[PDB]
DNA sequence: ATCGGATGTATATATCTGACACGTGCCTGGAGACTAGGGAGTAATCCCCTTGGCGGTTAAAACGCGGGGGACAGCGCGTACGTGCGTTTAAGCGGTGCTAGAGCTGTCTACGACCAATTGAGCGGCCTCGGCACCGGGATTCTCGA
DNA sequence: TCGAGAATCCCGGTGCCGAGGCCGCTCAATTGGTCGTAGACAGCTCTAGCACCGCTTAAACGCACGTACGCGCTGTCCCCCGCGTTTTAACCGCCAAGGGGATTACTCCCTAGTCTCCAGGCACGTGTCAGATATATACATCCGAT
């Protein structure tokens, strides 16, 4: 009668237990299904992933080994989707794309 | 002596790259906890809540500086003046 | 608190602090009008942002605003903050 | 006391897309954030969609559908893929 | 008959049981049936009631005097039919077939009603819209002492003739299409309105039909109805038509469909349809046709049971099994395969014979095209579809004959022209493209000899009234009628039940005539 | 097939305002919209300001912070003085 | 004994039982207290009983006497505060305030 | 010959035509109008009317139905922060 | 000679009718078709309602109403008047579109 | 077109400090029975959709043309900005002390959930009669060329 | 510059359709009673926010000088508006038959919620060490004047 974890059952990092209760204390349904948890950890996980690259691959171009909210700017406004996604949001300690209008260069 | 401009463009690109907080602390934090005492009175504030309005500031500034400049380009200047600020504030709805 | 209470305040948000502000928006050249309609908009949000945290607040039954009450209402205004909790 | 974040788990998925980066504490706190806002975004979605289709329940198929309302495009695509890949392996065990 | 004082008589400055009881007493002394109506609307209206409880010869036997020119003893027996039906406070229906002359038995009636009672208008006559200038001829050379206008034109033009003569009471008759009815009901529903007469009455069938609701709205002493096929597919229909001449009796459709249509009798038969002939025999007039015209013989139909090809087969059980959204891809497919996007062969395309075959149909009637050109005849596809039309003008191309196509979309000068660059004496024209409800009825195609029902419709009155295009009198040679039928589909099922409603029709109105 | 809505309620305040004045079909439905787009707003205000306390209930004190929160500037206060008078009245009531 | 609607108690005219049984299926908390339906009741009705009469008050300068879309539109863009709170929001069949820039006039 | 490649339907976005352009723009308040405005306003049109498309028909798919309604199409411009009043 | 009105006098009273009529301002069978045109890209074998195309026109055309309007405002503010595609570009991107 | 300065830009080296690994408790997620009600499957049903064609009105839409005025470009100029240098001044930091008041724990009671009966309120269906849309025509106002 | 000439506003008349009562019924409010259990109030505690205070030194302020850029003026096309044909497509009214989605109404199963236990995964507290600053220093490279 060993216990097993949920997200062990269907391959994830993300915990499907604590999602399932978040969803369930949330105020959202009277009911929760058992596949919503699993689903929506599973997406949470690919989202994670995703970003997350994305500021590893910055952090490497900038030579830095731990990732830093400028990195997790870079990222998110470099990449499009994510920049859509992310649209209404400000992140702390990040800044700026580097970017000057071509009629103030010097000619 | 450089010419005018070269020095502008260099902030711009010091001022693009860098992260910190270009605005001084403790100046920001008397003018918040000044417009805090029309609310409510004996009102204290945490340092992170100060520190997340000056973020937020901040952040609102430039994004509305990136439009202002946008619509100064538009009329054919690189100078920013009240109009530009206005015209971004009332295109974008909050005006 | 009764600490003296001060005015002008607005003041202290000094003209080269708007130029840095508006170097990083990318701004080249700055007509010298334009720092009372940016102390003006700067102090508008402020007010509006910090009544509603203060809202927030009061009905919490507290003296003390927390950045948990700025981040609501950040968010409550559409201006998601990350990286002060929530 | 004992404030739950979803810190243990970003960490065990950024160390195995860099098995060699690490992550600071304003970088975790971001993602924590992050992690918050879109679980919210989602769950209010599907939510609403339940009570429009006058459904008492929330289940994989508004999950579904919260995601592919809010992502863009191709995060939308590989999200669904994602989860219909994690939700079939589940029922499947 | 003065302007000024005719407007004492047109306009309407200010349960009408007062014509309505002799309207009855008339009516029951035929079978009592008649009064069944009542007595169900009279439990059902009780208004109608207070009537039912309670309880001149001029056979005119030469034609018109007062009239030009010599009128036909048919004609006179017509005219003096509908005197007959003025002098009894009823009205009926003349249905007599296309060209047997119908609008000079009505103008001459009205002469009648001018010159022998003395009532010079009011008089409203509707009619299709080509047909308004055909009215205003005989109206002119038969009885020229009369004021008749054609109300027609821009709205500023229509309101100049109103404000000058409608409401100045300046006419006679105001004859007017079916759109200016409805377009100008308020100028026009107060003129009083002795007769209201109908030319080509097949319009009004619906009784949700704006044209019906709005002439509902008028007021006027009696009707009186010109059509040359009532009842085309279903009895509620002539249950319409009868409503719309006395809403007194024919006031309940379900009575009359539960009568026969809605419900037959499970006798053996004809019960019901001789007690329809009782009925409607003080109503209806119809004569035939060949009664007295001789001439046209009449025509040899044939059917040409066409199977099916590979391709046709394989879009036709495509389509069986389940982009398109109707029965009627089977009907286009029986029909021809090319109508579908797709099946014409590749980006290039020709117009070599990699279509003739490809069709079912198109091999036998290339076949009878080719068997008649070295006969010397002509042509007279009646297709179904504009579309497919299109693909015979190709195949005709690339067989090199000669088109003169008139479609929906033809201009009306074009239409015209085509008429009569192919009714022309010798022509180089073949065959003779044409949509089968098209053109209304004013085309005169008696030139040529066979016509060619490519496909069939739901209604045989429309294949009927296309095959007259050919039929009528003219043309006096030969007819050969050659629809075309695929087995085994659609085609099937859509011929049989034309077939039904055609011997519906035969034995409802068809049996009245023989006793006319 | 019964369809609930605020129509009696919306006429009955129309006719305490403008005693002799209707209101066409299509005004009716538009401001059925937004009395409902406006409790929408209010209730999920107050649902979110109960979870942030770690309430479970939605009391008077939650409505009248979200309103406060809601209405804009001085269109918020006689909204108050409204709310407090008639919940006053009923419990005295 | 007799009933009386908590309408009526509190001198409302919007539902007040109406508003709490939508209170309490719209999934917003897992309880509702006795006061908060009479409060949510007398701010609609105090929300609309303002548009009310400002479009009252527009109907009878077009001199008509029913509200329809365009007096509606024509009160909530004329009112700021009103207007600030349905700024995004668009009535159909309303149209826009007469407006016209100083610039375009003629000279 | 060849007739049976009957037509090409011009543009359903060129049905939107440079009058009603020119009737929205009046009513915008513009006085002089550029002669490339009208298909820039049709780009954004098209854009527009994709985006509330996309999510009224992610609704009615839901919902297990075949017919867009008024409701769901209400639901997309409300997502997008649209809000309409006048329909449900 | 026959009078002419001034340019810009027949604009001026198009603008002042129009921004007081309250009707729809594009044609109804049109937008019909090109919505369900752009609609059969996304899942084929869809129908629509009346009504859902009437709420999708109201939204369209208060969409195109307001991006007019801050098009002009750019139009003057470049000292102008006359509205040309960089306007609406500006106008679309400082509010946040594109 | 070449030199002379000023400003990043790599390259080393010391210093923290704050990620990251490890050990310890406990609260929460999993296992297992039991149950009821939400939702799925079936079936009537029925009204509105679909496709292909027709006929007619009537405004809008498309096109052509003239001509005026507005956009666009070029030129001058005279401020109003930028750049740089001294000179103060106030932020930023480190340190300390005090106390308000966030945050946690325990009791218990008042108040919301739940349930059974009862019954008025509100909703669907039906009908009618005024409010508003539409149509002359007359008067008034506003523009444009003398 | 005043007198055409056009467009718009303002009066009467129709007329028609939808707003606004009126009625029946049925189904959610309402009333009364019972029962947990959230939150309200007291009490404690220990944390972090506030208030001074001294020192350093970078940033702000004030002022000069001198370009370059914003603004005004002047021409010149060209392109968009106003107006008169003329062409067509939207918009009604129709036909002919289906059947296909949307909507109740009903039955039943199976999958959620609800309990009771009980291990074990995650949060907290601690203790390193190496990644990221924090100085210096030589080099490359733009920039502005020659
Ligand atoms: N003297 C005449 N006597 C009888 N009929 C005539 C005389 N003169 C002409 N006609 C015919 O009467 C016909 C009227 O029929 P028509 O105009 O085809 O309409 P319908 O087919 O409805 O009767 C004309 O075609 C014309 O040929
Ligand atoms: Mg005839």
């Amino acid at each position: 009668a060993k216990a097993k974890t949920r997200s062990s059952r269907a391959g994830l990092q993300f915990p499907v237990g604590r999602v399932h209760r978040l969803l369930r204390k949330g105020n959202y349904a009277e009911r929760v299904g058992a596949g919503a948890p699993v689903y929506l950890a599973a997406v949470l996980e690919y989202l994670t992933a995703e970003i997350l690259e994305l500021a590893g691959n910055a952090a490497r171009d900038n030579k830095k080994t731990r990732i830093i909210p400028r990195h997790l700017q870079l990222a998110v406004r470099n990449d499009e989707e994510l920049n859509k996604l992310l649209g209404r949001v400000t992140i702390a300690q990040g800044g700026v794309l580097p970017n000057i209008q071509s009629v103030l260069l010097p000619k | 002596r450089y010419r005018p401009g070269t020095v502008a463009l260099r902030e711009i690109r010091r001022y693009q790259k860098s992260t910190e907080l270009l605005i001084r602390k403790l100046p920001f934090q008397r003018l918040v906890r000044e417009i805090a005492q029309d609310f409510k009175t004996d009102l204290r504030f945490q340092s992170s809540a100060v520190m997340a309005l000056q973020e937020a500031s901040e952040a609102y500034l430039v994004a509305l500086f990136e439009d202002t400049n946008l619509c100064a380009i538009h009329a054919k200047r690189v100078t920013i003046m009240p109009k530009d600020i206005q015209l971004a504030r009332r295109i974008r709805g909050e005006r | 608190r009764h600490r003296k209470v001060l005015r002008d305040n607005i003041q202290g948000i000094t003209k080269p602090a708007i130029r840095r502000l508006a170097r990083r928006g990318g701004v080249k050249r700055i007509s010298g009008l334009i720092y009372e309609e940016t102390r003006g908009v700067l102090k508008v949000f402020l007010e509006n942002v910090i009544r509603d945290a203060v809202t927030y607040t009061e009905h919490a039954k507290r003296k003390t605003v927390t950045a948990m009450d700025v981040v609501y209402a950040l968010k409550r205004q559409g201006r998601t903050l990350y990286g002060f909790g929530g | 006391t004992r404030k739950e974040s979803y810190a243990i788990y970003v960490y065990k998925v950024l160390k195995q897309v860099h098995p060699d980066t690490g992550i600071s504490s304003k970088a975790m706190s971001i993602m924590n954030s992050f992690v918050n806002d879109v679980f919210e975004r989602i769950a209010g979605e599907a939510s609403r969609l339940a009570h429009y289709n006058k459904r008492s329940t929330i289940t994989s198929r508004e999950i579904q559908t919260a995601v592919r309302l809010l992502l863009p495009g191709e995060l939308a695509k590989h999200a669904v893929s994602e989860g219909t890949k994690a939700v079939t392996k589940y029922t499947s065990a | 008959h003065d302007p000024e004082s005719n407007k004492k008589r047109y306009l309407l400055k200010d349960f009408d049981l007062e014509g309505t009881t002799k309207r009855f007493e008339h009516l029951l002394s035929l079978s009592g049936l008649f009064k069944h109506f009542i007595e169900s609307k009279a439990a059902k209206d009780p208004k109608f009631r207070q009537v039912l409880d309670v309880l001149i010869e001029f056979q005119f036997r030469e034609s018109p005097a007062y009239v030009n020119g010599q009128l036909r003893p048919y004609q006179i027996q017509g005219v003096n039919w509908l005197v007959s039906l003025h002098k009894n406070k009823i009205a009926g229906i003349l249905a007599d077939e296309m060209g047997l002359g119908k609008t000079l038995q009505t103008i001459s009636f009205l002469g009648y009603l001018r010159y022998i009672e003395k009532i010079p208008g009011p008089f409203l006559v509707i009619a299709p819209k080509s047909t308004l200038n055909n009215w205003l001829r005989e109206i002119n050379r038969w009885t020229p002492d009369v004021n008749a206008f054609i109300l027609q034109g821009d709205k500023e033009e229509r309101a100049e003739l109103i404000q000058k003569k409608l409401l100045g009471c300046d006419f006679d008759v105001v004859i007017a299409s079916y759109e200016i009815i409805i377009r100008e009901k308020s100028p026009l529903k107060k003129i009083n309105w002795e007769y209201i007469i109908i030319d080509e009455a097949h319009r009004i069938k619906n009784e949700e039909s704006m044209l019906s609701q709005v002439l509902r709205e008028f007021t006027s002493r009696n009707r009186l109805l010109i059509t040359g096929t009532p009842l085309q597919n279903n009895l509620h229909e002539l249950w319409a038509l009868l409503n719309f001449l006395l809403p007194d009796i024919f006031s309940d459709a379900q009575d009359f469909d539960d009568w026969f249509s809605s419900e037959s009798t499970e006798e053996d038969q004809d019960k019901i349809v001789k007690q329809l002939h009782t009925v409607l025999q003080p109503f209806l007039l119809r004569r035939i046709k060949s009664d007295v015209e001789t001439s046209l013989l009449p025509k040899k139909e044939l059917n040409l049971y066409v199977g099916m090809s590979s391709m046709q087969k394989k879009w036709y059980k495509k389509i069986l099994e389940k982009l398109l959204n109707i029965m009627m891809q089977l009907r286009k497919c029986c029909n021809h395969p090319y109508l579908f996007d797709g099946a014409e062969p590749g980006p290039p395309y020709t117009t070599d014979e990699h279509l003739v075959y490809n069709a079912a149909k198109l091999q036998v009637l290339d076949k009878l095209l080719k068997k008649l050109k070295e006969e010397g005849s002509r042509v007279l596809i009646f297709s179904q579809m504009s579309r497919l039309l299109d693909i015979l003008e190709d195949y005709c191309y690339f067989r090199n004959y000669e088109y003169c196509r008139i479609d929906g979309s033809t201009a009306h000068e074009d239409r015209i022209q085509a008429i009569d660059d192919y009714n022309a004496p010798d022509s180089k024209k073949f065959v003779f493209l044409l949509t089968t409800r098209a053109g209304g009825l004013g085309i005169n195609l008696t030139s040529a000899d066979v016509v060619v029902l490519y496909d069939s419709d739901w209604n045989p009155q429309a294949d009927l009234q296309a095959m007259d295009r050919a039929h009528r009198i003219g043309q006096k040679k030969q007819v050969k009628v050659f629809r075309l039928v695929t087995d085994n589909s659609v085609e099937e099922k859509i011929l049989e039940r034309a077939t039904q409603k055609l011997r519906l029709d035969q034995l409802v109105i068809q049996q009245n005539r023989t006793s006319l």
